[PDB]
């Protein structure tokens, strides 16, 4: 079965540059007509570049002509895009493709994906703050703000609450910096006994913060 | 054929 | 360039029921056309290639039509696993270009939502800032209109909604409503009010608050 795999994306700040690999196995990779995709998040694909088997015709969309250059080393049976000049609208998901021997029209094989943000926001943990519960049924959660970029995990009393916890979508504020919250409904009988802390940990920062959430008064 |  | 317009945005069926979507081409694109579905996290899966021809593997409930402008994907009936977004994508003049997809979800019973208020935390209000969460909990439809109101003022541009994913078990879907202020903007005012409305209420409901209280 034809593999791919897309390697290299992060977080680049607007006017920087990234390299993105497709390794691709079990299929003759010089014979085939290699592609680009990208998905922003929320929108449909869009096609970016292509690159023939020998690697002598190569063709770009005008958004990304002249910043991004498709190649690929047959040898080593990998593709790649070298993207210079980055925009915050290049922030999407980056697949690549195989086409077909003389044409890339549609696209049956895709590799995964690789995430690409191109941000001037900088890295950053999140504050957590609790949302303290006010008949049978209380809701509660924690506001896990201002972090960048994604993602946060964030679990009940080290993962023995799952039951009824919805946490919500991160969503990019204004200033760059995304928040969320996570909330949790539990029997209002055990607003006294039983003790709820949030745990939130932000990998690309390495940062961990606990917030116990109770009532007030 | 182009399309295996 | 040419544009894909798929129709409808959003498809709400039960399991079983047939569904058709529907792709209009800005100009004529023949029968180069292809379909694909997309869950989350995953790239595109090709269904359709050719405008009609069925691509390997995939069942044959998944059929398409059309040529020229006008096209149609149909699953003659729907199955749990073909809940997902789908998309068209024209190959008939460069450059290709994808439609802007139909999701298509699962229809169930209304579901009114519980709404609870959260006033900002002594923490948050320490640092600056106040964040006044609205949650609507467990509701279908999606639609549900959500409005804050300070001292009886609506406001507008200071807040942001986040919708969870339809919930794998009970396909409820849950909302958070978050209105942000300056802790000196939180201090002018006393009340604080998120009003809901839903097809599922007999009548908007409305949490509030006085700040302090
Ligand atoms: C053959 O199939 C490939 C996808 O596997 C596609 O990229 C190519 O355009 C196709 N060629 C045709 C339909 O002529």
């Amino acid at each position: 079965e034809v593999q791919l795999v897309e390697t290299g994306g992060g977080l680049v700040k607007p006017g920087g540059s990234l390299r993105l690999s497709c390794s691709a196995s079990r299929f003759s990779f010089r014979d085939y007509y290699m592609t680009w995709i990208r998905q922003a998040p929320g929108k449909g694909p869009e096609w970016v570049s292509h690159i023939s088997g020998s690697g002598s015709t190569i063709y770009y969309a005008d958004s990304v002509r002249g910043r991004f250059t498709i190649s690929r080393d047959n040898a080593k049976s990998s593709l790649y895009l070298q993207m210079d000049s980055l925009q915050a609208d290049d922030t999407a998901v980056y697949y690549c493709a195989r086409g077909g021997r003389a044409t890339s029209y549609y696209w049956v094989h895709w590799g995964p994906g690789t995430l690409v943000t191109v941000s001037s926001a900088s890295t950053k943990g999140p504050s957590v703050f609790p949302l303290a519960p006010s008949g049978g049924t209380a809701a509660l959660g924690c506001l896990v703000k201002d972090y960048f970029p994604e993602p946060v995990t964030v679990s009940w009393n080290s993962g023995a609450l799952t039951s009824g916890v919805h946490t919500f979508p991160a969503v990019l504020q204004s200033s760059g910096l995304y928040s969320l919250s996570s909330v949790v409904t539990v029997p209002s009988s055990s607003l006294g006994t039983q003790t709820y802390i949030c745990n939130v940990n932000h990998k690309p920062s390495n940062t961990k913060v606990d917030k116990k959430v109770e009532p007030k008064s | 054929s182009d399309s295996d | 360039e040419i544009v894909l317009t798929q129709s409808p945005a959003t498809l709400s069926l039960s399991p079983g029921e047939r569904a058709t979507l529907s792709c209009r081409a800005s100009q004529s694109v023949s029968g180069y056309l292809g379909w694909y579905q997309q869950k989350p996290g995953q790239a595109p899966r090709l269904l359709i290639y050719g405008a009609s021809s069925r691509a390997t593997g995939i069942p044959d409930r998944f059929s398409g039509s059309g040529s020229g402008t006008d096209f149609t994907l149909t699953i003659s009936r729907l199955e749990p696993e073909d809940f997902a977004v789908y998309y068209c994508q024209q190959y008939g003049s460069s450059p290709l270009t994808f439609g802007g997809g139909t999701k298509l979800e699962i229809k169930r019973t209304v579901a009114a939502p519980s709404v609870f208020i959260f006033p900002p935390s002594d923490e948050q209000l320490k640092s600056g800032t106040a964040s006044v969460v609205c949650l609507l909990n467990n509701f279908y439809p999606r639609e549900a209109k959500v409005q804050w109101k300070v001292d009886n003022a609506l406001q507008s541009g200071n807040s942001q909604e986040s919708v969870t994913e339809q919930d794998s078990k009970d396909s409820t879907y849950s909302l958070s409503s978050t209105l942000t202020l300056s802790k000196a903007d939180y201090e002018k005012h006393k009340v604080y009010a998120c009003e809901v409305t839903h097809q599922g209420l007999s009548s908007p409901v409305t949490k509030s608050f006085n700040r302090g209280e």
